């Protein structure tokens, strides 16, 4: 996994490859592991893919029952303590490490946290086994004040340094931008640069080439 | 201290009588008139909604016939939030027979364990009891088709058809005139309709007023279908029997 | 039967006696209270009465801090106004460490409020026969006055009185924003919003004040305060001389 | 030692044109010793079906799981619970035993009943769910069935050619290990009907 | 392990036990009844933990005939099986879970068929012709895989038995004091007292 | 201390009443009145903001709630209970749904849900049923548009239309006259405009009037873009402004 | 007035009086009488042994709670025993824990806090009794009178239960008499037994219907009875 | 990590570096362990990331509420919170804190809670990983009611040698001052204090 | 109706809590006790109803000290002061083991009075039946209070409960009137024993005994002790002085 966020001038963007891994064997070449936890909170996460879900599902939970119960928009500070309490009291066992960003009443927002439950605050960051590719180029070509489009360009980079260099990252890279005065636009697979080319035969089978020892109906009308 | 304001729900009258399940029982003598009658190739389960509208949704309703499970259905007299908290926890009870046994639970059985849950407010804990009264109409491989009834009490029997809520001694009377053993679904059908209409406390007996529910056991299949007769069903039903 | 006056249940007129006896101990102390906002800032004005003189007159107060940014003025005897305080204390502490940011006023209000609801439905736990104001600046809404009473009821408003002659003063009130046509006293200075209050409240109650006669509170972004007997007598010689 | 080998098994789902395909083997071991070869992986409840991998007792304690909370979701809800749904369903159940899961590798397939779409997912055993449009697979046989499927497939396919096609993935893969095979049983879904076939395969 | 094999005919079941036990390097008793009557219908064999065995086979023959009694009607063998296997798979998620393997042979009166189920201490359970627990199993299934007919009448499955047992006497590195075998059919559940030279 | 009060308040008289609900009921009867009105493609529930004081501020005061994005209730009785039951039933709706299914809850369910919190009021040791009397509009994919009344007996019924609280009577009445399945939302929101003006004593306008709608999608009050399936809440509160212009065509 | 505030401890009277400590006061008087006196060197304690028949014992009132100390009992015996146990408790924790015999004056203030308990809660009952302790600590000797409404007080001599003022007012007579019995036991206890007989009326104090027991200085608290007091009547 | 916390004529000041590493990675190269727990009374956290920012989190909980009942707490109570955490969880915690606050009465007050969970009133203290190669230095040039420039001198240097020996420290040097005045927030760069 | 008097946590029409009342009763049926503040410390004093010649004299003490600076005094029911006492003790000690300083006197006056209040909230418990005085020197100055059974209390110059409150109280009120610059620890220990003999002509039948205690931040060091010997005699005689 390879996930990264980025401030800049106006707000804050985030992005992560699509990869997703059981041992050395790639389960799912393009799953998404941006999460919205509220409406212009979203969330990246990295570690035990079951924990990172549920994880930031929970969480997102509260946050929106918590935005209906005070009548104003979820904080991102709010999604911060809560995830950091929850992941502390588990001592690390529920593996989850993200970066979550967003933007509320109060500005734009970047941070990161892990499965212990301590967090960083910055205006770059990246976790994942990608994590130093990433970092690499971010060290390389942040810089203060980026516009939004320099913003999502150095994360789409960073992500990619994961894609090509780390393997247990890969496939499409997804973005979302938060910007402080509009909605947070979200781009699944802004970037395709892995399409399997096309097969060098088709092994479309001949009718009946299986052996059948029975047949039947299935009753699915109850 | 508390003492002071507790109705002590559970207590035996000088007559050796429960006053909360008499006076439930008095309760569930005002709710709409529920009937069952068992016949060899099914069960009728047929009920007057009590207190109704032009405005009221008759499509989406459902205040007395309940699903229990697939074999077995129930017709409320009662307290319809009471009716729903037992019925609920009716189904669950239902699905544990089944992920333990992978069988499904026997009619009575069912039936008991929800008598067995209306006796307890009955006996402790300082609660009023379940204004409820159930038909139940189900059937299994071991007694095939049932029909039985429960009440505040917690006490529970079988019959060959049977009334509960208002007006239950005029339409036991009138059933206890026209049921005979050898009956047929059609026959139990019109004969439910026919009672209702005899005792109803309305005007006349129109399908908006009504729920109807029959268990038959399809001939062309082999197994038991529960059918909750619709608006239009009803309408129909209603008119050929003569009633139009 | 007619135990449905002693515990809170609902009366044939489906009515709930605990709750209205709980209205009527906010009047034992016989104090009046007023709030009202400023253009950045919220003010709210108490009576206060000393009568015994073996009394610290430092300890006599209705006004608390429940938190850096939120103040609360209660009408009702001290005891369950205390109790109400430090519950206001513990559950804005909480929000914060739990949340990340400071409780909102309406919020505390809105928790206040539904703490008192259940008085209102559990019978072991009798209402507080208190009033709660809150008040604040709210980084979100501005100048912010939110009041609950045993019902749970809670509203919030652009000014309020509560106290025996509550009426009079609300009456006053509304009057001048009628007048005004805007819902706040367009003031600058909170000075001049407390003298404002304190001004309308003699016109109401028809009576004059001492530096010792009063007690005032304010908010201000990210800050509420009380003032001193000498902070208030600044603010009536101020008054003083304008009539 | 490791749960999730005990039995052995295997079970893949594809989609196709306006369809769906699963299927499992048919055996049932304890260690090397084959015990049992009519053991079934796919259950199904109402129009979705399930295929459990894994720990053979966690396989049965999920199904008879899932049948009771189906069963209840329809009486309350008065319809049959759609894929997406019921994916959600076995993701929370199973995340609910965080921390001493059932080693089971669910796979979920079926076509909604409202939009007629084709729908396959696969979660991990403590609920990770993995939605491909493709196909999913699960059990010991899991990298020799990504490796066939991987080559195989291509989509679109009908009904009468993914059969061929998941057959032959399954089959193939299934005889690269030691604790798959002894039978198996394929299901071809559709909106309207569904076929279900056993095939011919080695006993060994 | 212990001896524990099951054997399914036409219109039987017929379960062989071993009668030794031994603890240690004594062999304590040899006249052993690894088996309990859950229903007039329905016979249970077992093996496993020296404790676990009896404890939780009787544990479950009272659960059986408490239902019995309750509702004045025999469980299907298929419903008591169904019964077991969830206790040993709630079992063996608890504190000290019953290492206790069973097989579970009864004649379902209502489908007027015999039924062979085998159920081990995680809850596994699967219906077979035939089946056995232990290292049994891994000189019968093939011995059967061979020798066995679905149409076999209830003589010929004791045949079929004696088949077995010969088998185990020889290869099997335990001495396990011979079978106790028992018939379970549409008259109840019997015990051939003669198989020690059948 | 501890909670002594482990016995029922509510409790069967002789006459087969249960005395609590009744009076809850009566307590609804005071409150002011609510409606709501089911079209084709929509439904519109509102009541009056009846301010208790010109000196309060009226939008901090909604008695009309959304509790999913495509359900939104609205009462009449006693303002607490109801905040709290919205509370709960906003809880509710996660904990025992989205967090099991992950998807809202069909209206049909969290009205049971919330029937059933009612209903334990009414059992339960040591408490008093809720006073007041809700009507819960949503729109789910297998169900559409419904509209449903919930009782401090616990009950529950779905209706085309009616009206809770103060003038229930009457305007249920005016109702049955303008209703017809035929209507379209905007039929609907007319027609409940016009009912709730026989209920208001005084001035009638957007900002003493309180009225909300399910019905087509709102991907402008979603918050975000980039996921098709994602399309925006069907519930929406209409502002003071939007009533106003339909007033004006009153 | 009374009947509607009587109901249960946790009720005020209009006055501000708890009726069920006070009903509860009321069974120390039906009580058999017993009395308390100590010197500077000893404490004694003369009870009255009260019989149902002339074929039934007169039941125990003195009860030893630690090698130091130990108390008479007047009212219901149940609550005694429950009350002088947990005594028994407090002096063996101050002992094991400590290695510290317990002051009598804490063992007072003990009683006090456990018998105030009951008067403040919902569904308890007062305790039925009265107990005189007494004691040889740190501090000489010591007399405590316990009384259910949770009062305990130090006093030189006294007396409970029926009649019990006769021998009260002979105390507060004697009082400069005994109070320097000091060195001297015999005579402490006579000066009881004289105090005792001072609330008589019905009999006369029998053999096997006096009981006494003392402590002091170098006694540890023991219990006479019978033949031990003949020497005494 | 290499914090300090000295006290001076006019109050007390604080200093960190502000590397965090996971290994031999830096996973944050500007992080603040200068942390407030009220007012006028700051913390230096050393040890578990995670543990020190939840322990610091309750005792910011602790004194806001202590505020709220009591006004403003005594940099001695601070101190007594966060040991009360510390030795009642010592067996799961990992954190070496020090703790520094301003009173108008006792003016600069240090007190340290290492990692038994034990409390110490100090002079100054330093504390982390790279505390230990200069104990020599900060002995040597330490001194009583030093002036605030030449404190936030004494701090630069032994930080920069600490951050110079140990691999676990580096970054920028923050700094901390409490003093009647209010609080002021300090930062040095490498290209400074490296060549000093 | 009436009977709103019989349950301690039920509001009166007029929103009064009879039982409260009437634990006040049995507080004015109690000894008179006072407190004084003075310009470093507070005083304390209470009378002692001499009941018999065999009350050992100087004994039965009832002057009660809650962690080492704070002295309690009551007058009402003394068992409930006790337990009062108990209360803040623990009070104390969890807020001592917690922040290290010994607890201010204001947050330890809140302790009581939140604790007290509670009493007055349910009908399963009965309100104390005493008013207490209680002080002591902390971190800023000395301070006096006084707690009701209503939980209610304030800082007071000087305060006084019991048979003879309005005497004290008169008293009082002439010390805060003739003294506005602040009294002396050394004067307060006389001026107390002086108000108590007055206050005691409310109860001149039975003979009582004298018992003072101080806190002064210069006389004590801020701890709080008994007054004895001669510092106890010389204002024992302070007031058998004026008395005539």
């Amino acid at each position: 996994t390879t996930i990264v966020g980025v401030k800049f001038n106006n707000g804050v963007v985030i992005a992560a490859d699509t990869r997703s891994t059981q041992g050395p064997i790639v389960a799912d070449k393009n799953c998404a592991k941006l999460h919205r936890i509220s409406p212009k909170i979203w969330c990246a996460g990295a570690g035990t893919a079951a924990d990172t879900e549920a994880v930031t599902q929970l969480i997102g939970s509260n946050i929106e029952l918590h935005s209906l119960y005070t009548s104003r928009e979820p904080r991102v500070v709010s999604a911060l303590q809560m995830l950091k309490q929850h992941l502390f009291k588990y001592q690390g066992h529920i593996g989850a490490y993200l970066i979550v960003a967003g933007v509320d009443p109060t500005g734009s927002h970047l941070f990161s946290i892990h499965a212990h439950g301590s967090t960083d605050v910055g205006y770059y960051l990246s976790l994942g086994s990608g994590s130093l590719a990433a970092m690499a180029v971010l060290e390389s070509h942040w810089k203060q004040d980026l516009t939004k489009e320099e913003a999502i360009k150095l994360a789409s980079d960073a992500i990619q340094a994961g894609i090509w260099n780390d393997l247990g990252s890969g496939s499409n890279v997804d973005v979302c931008v938060m910007e402080i005065g509009k909605d947070a636009e979200y781009l699944r697979n802004y970037l395709t640069p892995n399409v399997r080319e096309e097969k060098q035969k088709s092994y479309k089978f001949p009718r009946g080439t299986t052996a059948v020892l029975k047949e039947s109906i299935v009753n699915i009308c109850d | 201290g508390s003492r002071r304001y507790d109705s002590r729900t559970t207590i035996f009258s000088p007559e050796g009588r429960l006053y909360q399940v008499e006076y439930a029982l008095e309760s569930i003598s005002h709710a709409g008139t529920a009937i069952g009658i068992m016949a060899s190739d099914g069960i009728v389960l047929a009920a007057e909604r009590k207190v109704t509208s032009t405005l009221l949704e008759q499509d989406t309703s459902t205040e007395k016939l309940y699903k229990l499970n697939d074999k077995i259905a129930v017709a409320v007299a009662g307290l319809t939030a009471d009716a729903e908290i037992l019925i609920n926890t009716a189904r669950i009870h239902a699905q544990n027979y089944l992920k333990t046994y992978n069988e499904d639970i026997p009619v009575e059985i069912l039936v008991r364990r929800l008598s067995d849950i209306k006796q307890g407010y009955t006996q402790h804990g300082g609660l009023r009891p379940f204004g409820v009264s159930f038909i139940y109409a189900g059937y299994d491989d071991r007694y095939g088709y049932q029909l039985y009834t429960s009440n505040p009490s917690g006490n529970y029997t079988g019959w060959k058809a049977i009334s509960v809520g208002a007006n239950t001694s005029a339409a036991q009377t009138l059933l206890q005139m026209d049921y005979k053993d050898d009956m047929k679904v059609d026959d139990a059908i019109e004969l439910a309709l026919k009672t209702l209409s005899k005792t109803t406390d309305s005007s006349a007996l129109t399908y908006d007023r009504l729920e109807f529910a029959t268990i038959r056991k399809g001939a062309n299949d082999g197994e038991v279908y529960q059918k909750i007769f619709k608006p239009q069903e009803i309408k129909d039903i209603l008119v050929k029997t003569g009633i139009t | 039967a007619g135990y449905d006056r002693h515990i809170t249940i609902f009366s044939p007129e489906g009515r709930l006696y605990q709750v209205e006896y709980a209205f009527k101990a906010t009047n034992q102390t016989n104090i009046n209270s007023l709030a009202v906002r400023g253009k950045d800032c919220t003010v709210v004005i108490s009576q206060k009465k000393v009568p015994d003189k073996l009394l610290d007159p430092t300890t006599v107060s209705y006004i608390f801090c429940i938190s850096r940014t939120i103040g609360m003025v209660v009408n009702g005897p001290i005891p369950d106004a205390r109790n109400a305080a430090l519950r206001a204390k513990a559950e804005a502490a909480e929000f914060r460490y739990k949340y990340g940011y400071d409780m909102p006023c309406d919020v505390l209000a809105k928790r206040m409020a539904n703490l008192s609801q259940i008085y209102t439905q559990r019978a072991y736990m009798r209402p507080l026969g208190v009033i709660l104001t809150f008040v604040s600046v709210d980084e979100e809404l501005g100048p912010s006055i939110y009041k609950t009473d045993p019902a749970g009821y809670y509203v919030g408003y652009k000014a309020t009185a509560t106290g025996p002659k509550q009426q009079e003063i609300t009456t006053n009130l509304e009057n001048h924003f009628k007048k005004s046509k805007i819902d706040h006293i367009n003031e600058e200075s909170w000075e001049k919003v407390v003298e404002f209050a304190i001004t309308h409240m003699i016109d109401a109650l028809g009576t004059e004040f001492s530096k010792n006669d009063l007690e005032v509170g304010v908010a201000t972004k990210d800050k509420f305060f009380t003032l001193s007997a000498e902070n208030i007598e600044e603010r009536l010689v101020a008054i003083a001389e304008q009539d | 030692s490791d749960p999730s080998s005990i039995n052995g098994g295997i079970v893949v789902a594809m989609t196709g044109k306006d369809c769906v395909a699963i299927a499992c083997d048919l055996r049932l071991g304890s260690q090397s010793l084959g015990v049992s070869n009519k053991f079934e992986k796919i259950f199904h409840y109402g129009h979705v079906f399930l295929g459990i991998t894994g720990l053979a007792t966690d396989v049965t304690t999920l199904n008879e799981m899932f049948r009771y909370k189906t069963n209840l979701y329809k009486l309350k809800e008065e319809r049959a619970i759609e894929p997406e749904t019921f994916t959600q369903l076995v993701s929370s159940s199973l995340y609910e035993r965080r921390f001493g899961p059932y080693f089971v590798g669910p796979v979920v397939a079926g076509i909604n009943s409202k939009s007629g779409k084709p729908f396959i997912a696969g979660f991990d055993l403590i609920g990770c769910i993995d939605e491909a449009k493709d196909f999913i697979v699960s059990g010991t046989a899991s990298d020799q069935l990504f490796g066939m499927c991987e080559s195989l497939y291509e989509p679109n396919l009908e009904p009468e050619d993914l059969f061929e096609t998941i057959s032959q993935a399954l089959l193939n893969a299934a005889d690269r290990d030691a604790l798959s095979g002894w039978g198996a049983v394929v299901y071809i879904i559709k909106k309207d009907e569904v076929v279900k076939r056993y095939l011919k395969m080695r006993q060994d | 392990m212990d001896i524990i094999l099951g054997i399914r005919v036409q219109d039987s079941v017929i379960l062989a036990s071993s009668k030794a036990v031994t603890r240690g390097i004594s062999v304590l008793k040899d006249s052993d009844d690894k088996t309990r009557q859950l229903s007039p219908h329905t016979l249970m064999s077992f093996a496993g933990e020296a404790g676990d065995t009896v404890q939780f086979a009787e544990y479950i023959q009272a659960n059986i005939q408490l239902y019995s009694i309750r509702e004045d009607y025999e469980l299907s063998p298929q419903a008591v099986s169904s019964f077991v296997r969830q206790e040993l798979a709630k079992s063996i998620r608890s504190r000290r879970p019953y290492q206790v393997n069973v097989l579970i042979g009864g004649y379902d009166k209502k489908k007027n068929k015999p039924e062979l189920y085998q159920i081990d201490y995680l809850g596994t359970k699967v219906e077979l012709p035939y089946g056995a627990h232990g290292y049994s199993g891994f000189y019968t299934f093939s011995l059967l895989d061979h020798h066995y007919r679905p149409d076999m009448t209830t003589e010929e499955g004791l045949d079929l038995l004696k088949l077995c047992v010969q088998e185990l006497e020889k290869r099997m590195p335990m001495d396990f004091k011979g079978v106790i075998v028992k018939i379970v059919d549409k008259d109840g559940i019997r015990q051939v007292d003669d198989f020690q030279a059948q | 201390m501890t909670d002594r009060y482990s016995f029922s308040l509510t409790t069967f008289s002789p006459s087969g009443k249960l005395g609590q609900i009744d009076y809850a009921l009566t307590a609804v009867k005071q409150g002011v009145t609510s409606l709501g009105i089911k079209a084709t493609n929509g439904v519109v529930i509102a009541t009056e903001k009846k301010s208790s004081s010109p000196l309060a501020m009226s939008e901090t005061l909604s008695k009309v709630s959304l509790l999913t994005p495509d359900i939104g209730a609205v009462y009449s009785g006693m303002g607490p209970d109801y905040r709290v039951l919205v509370d709960k039933s906003r809880k509710v709706a996660h904990t025992s749904y989205k967090r099991i299914y992950g998807e809202y809850p069909p209206t049909k369910l969290l009205v049971s849900e919330v029937a059933k919190i009612m209903q334990e009021a009414t059992q339960s040791g040591g408490v008093r049923p809720f006073g007041v009397s809700l009507l819960i509009a949503g729109h789910d994919e297998f169900n559409g548009f419904s509209l449903y009344q919930v009782d401090p007996s616990g009950s529950y019924f779905p209706w085309k239309a009616t009206a809770i609280g103060k003038g229930s009577v009457a305007a249920k009445t005016f109702l049955e006259k303008r209703w017809n399945d035929e209507l379209e939302l905007e039929d609907a929101i007319h027609i409940a405009l016009l009912t709730l003006k026989e209920s208001v004593e005084g001035e009638f306008n957007g900002d003493t009037i309180e009225l909300a709608i399910i019905g087509d999608e709102n991907p402008d009050l979603l918050g975000y873009t980039g996921i098709p399936t994602d399309k925006g809440p069907r519930f929406r509160k209409l502002t003071s402004q939007e009533i106003n212009d339909r007033l004006e065509a009153l | 007035f009374r009947n509607n505030y009587d109901g249960d401890t946790v009720t005020f009277s209009p006055t501000g009086r708890l009726f069920q400590v006070e009903y509860a006061l009321e069974a120390i008087k039906q009580g058999s009488v017993t009395v308390g006196l100590r010197s500077n060197t000893h404490a004694v304690l003369v009870a009255l042994k009260r019989n149902a028949d002339e074929l039934s014992s007169y039941q125990k009132k003195i009860i030893k709670c630690d090698e130091h100390m130990g108390l008479s009992l007047a009212g219901l015996a149940p609550d005694a025993r429950v009350l002088s146990n947990y005594l028994r408790q407090q002096c063996n924790y101050s002992s094991l824990v400590f290695n510290r015999k317990l002051a009598v004056e804490r063992a007072g203030h003990l009683l006090c806090d456990k018998a105030q308990k009951n008067t403040q809660s919902y569904g308890g009952r007062p305790y039925g009794v009265g107990l005189l302790i007494i004691g040889y600590d740190k501090s000489g000797a010591h007399l405590l009178e316990f009384q259910p409404s949770g009062n305990v007080t130090e006093l030189y001599g006294t007396a409970i239960g029926a009649r019990s003022q006769g021998a009260k007012t002979y105390l507060e007579r004697t009082l400069d008499t005994f109070i320097k019995i000091d060195g001297n036991p015999d005579e402490l206890i006579k000066a009881g037994v004289e105090a005792i007989s001072q609330s008589l009326r019905d009999e006369s104090l029998t053999v096997d219907n006096l009981s006494i027991a003392i402590v002091g200085k170098d006694t540890p608290f023991t219990i006479y009875d019978g033949e031990a007091v003949a020497k005494y009547i | 990590t290499s914090i300090m916390a000295v006290t001076f004529k006019d109050g007390v000041i604080l200093g960190a570096d502000s590397r965090t590493t996971t290994g031999a990675y830096i996973a944050n190269r500007v992080t603040d362990k200068l942390t407030r727990v009220h007012d006028k009374i700051w913390c230096c956290r050393s040890g578990s990331a995670a543990d020190t920012q939840a322990i610091a989190d309750i005792v910011q909980y602790h004194l806001e509420l202590y505020t709220s009942q009591y006004g403003t707490p005594s940099t001695e109570t601070a101190a007594s919170v966060f040991k009360e955490l510390c030795y009642e969880n010592k067996d799961n915690l990992t954190a070496g804190i020090i703790v520094a606050g301003y009173d108008d009465k006792n003016k600069g007050e240090v007190y340290t809670i290492p990692l038994g969970g034990s409390v110490h009133k100090l002079p100054y203290a330093i504390a982390g990983s790279g505390s230990t190669f200069i104990y020599g230095y900060c002995d040597k040039n330490f001194r009583e009611n030093m002036s605030k420039e030449e404190t936030v001198d004494f701090i630069k240097h032994s930080l920069s040698q600490a951050i110079k020996w140990d691999g676990s420290s580096g970054g920028v040097i923050r700094m901390v001052v409490l003093t009647a005045a209010g609080v002021e927030r300090l930062i040095f760069y490498p290209d400074e204090y490296e060549q000093l | 109706g009436t009977g709103y008097d019989l349950s301690n946590s039920v509001f009166s029409p007029d929103g009064r809590n009879f039982q409260v009342e009437y634990a006040v009763k049995a507080v004015e049926n109690g000894t008179t006790s006072i407190g004084i503040k003075c310009n470093d410390g507070v005083v304390f004093a209470v009378e002692k109803l001499i009941t018999s010649k065999l009350l050992v004299p100087q004994k039965n003490v009832k002057i009660q000290v809650v962690d080492r600076h704070i002295g309690c005094v009551y007058s009402g029911l003394i068992p409930d002061g006790r337990h009062l006492v108990n209360r803040g003790r623990e009070e104390a000690a969890s807020f001592k083991k917690l922040y290290k300083t010994p607890i201010p006197i204001p947050a330890f006056a809140d302790r009581l009075g939140q604790y007290v209040q509670a009493h007055t909230l349910y009908n399963s418990v009965r309100p104390f039946g005493v008013s207490t005085i209680f002080g002591g020197v902390d971190k800023n100055g000395a301070h006096l209070y006084m707690l009701e059974p209503s939980g209610s209390y304030w800082g007071y110059k000087g305060a006084a409960t019991g048979k003879g409150r309005q005497s004290a109280k008169a008293e009082l009120e002439k010390l805060v009137d003739h003294h506005p610059e602040g009294l002396s620890a050394r004067e307060a220990v006389k001026q107390a024993a002086k108000i108590i003999y007055l206050a005691h002509e409310d109860n001149k039948e039975k003979d009582f005994e004298l018992e003072i205690s101080w806190c002064s931040l210069s006389e004590t060091n801020g701890l709080h002790k008994f007054v004895k010997g001669d510092l106890l005699q010389e204002a024992i005689d302070f007031a058998q002085k004026e008395i005539n």
